[PDB]
């Protein structure tokens, strides 16, 4: 379970930065709704990883 | 000639969306195999480990 | 103490 | 595309979950042999007559 | 009974020789935790041997 757990930390970890390679990939582009996107997800996943 | 392209336009979508679907379905039967893998090696592991 | 012995072995 | 309950994502998601379930139960009784002295010290000697 | 309980003196005896020839070999090895292992067998095994 806990490595199960520690699995899923890891894919948080790596949804992240999916998800800032998104944002980092918005700027480029320059349109500012894709770039709020990913700032509410790092959030919300940041909270769940340190819970966990 | 205006029935023709509107039936042309939705048989290119299917097209694209059974494509799509063709591609998943594909995935799905390579991931059971890997999956199948998996609990083969778990199954290998068990007897190993009673002795 | 174990630990110490085996030092004193490893020092030789 | 959804990944909400269905005939098909139901299926995979329990499948998923049994297979990564018997994975950690395996590494964890794996976990336990791997612990034990003897086990380390045949891997401690292997290396040495490798390099040899 | 007597002589199962001697063989198995024997087999604690040559159980200890061979905890010993690892606890050496760590020693060359120089890895302080295959040692420890070693001598904690060592003083059980004295114990048990002297009882019986």
């Amino acid at each position: 379970a806990q490595k199960r757990s520690e699995k899923q930390y890891n894919d948080a970890q790596n949804e992240i930065n999916k998800w800032q390679r998104n944002a980092q990939l918005a700027l480029q582009k320059g349109d500012e709704n894709l770039a709020r996107q990913a700032l509410e997800r790092k959030k919300t996943y940041t909270d769940t990883s340190a819970a966990l | 000639k205006a029935s023709l392209d509107t039936q042309s336009t939705q048989v290119e979508t299917l097209k694209r969306n059974l494509i799509q679907l063709e591609s998943k379905i594909s995935e799905a039967k390579t991931k059971k195999e890997m999956l199948k893998a998996r609990i083969t090696t778990a199954k290998a592991q068990e007897q190993l480990q009673g002795m | 103490d174990e630990l110490a012995a085996l030092k004193a072995q490893m020092l030789p | 595309v959804r990944g909400m309950n269905t005939s098909s994502a139901m299926s995979a998601f329990e499948r998923m979950e049994e297979k990564v379930l018997m994975q950690e139960s395996r590494a964890q009784a794996l976990g336990e042999l791997a612990g034990a002295d003897l086990e380390t010290q045949f891997a401690q000697l292997e290396g040495g007559s490798d390099v040899d």
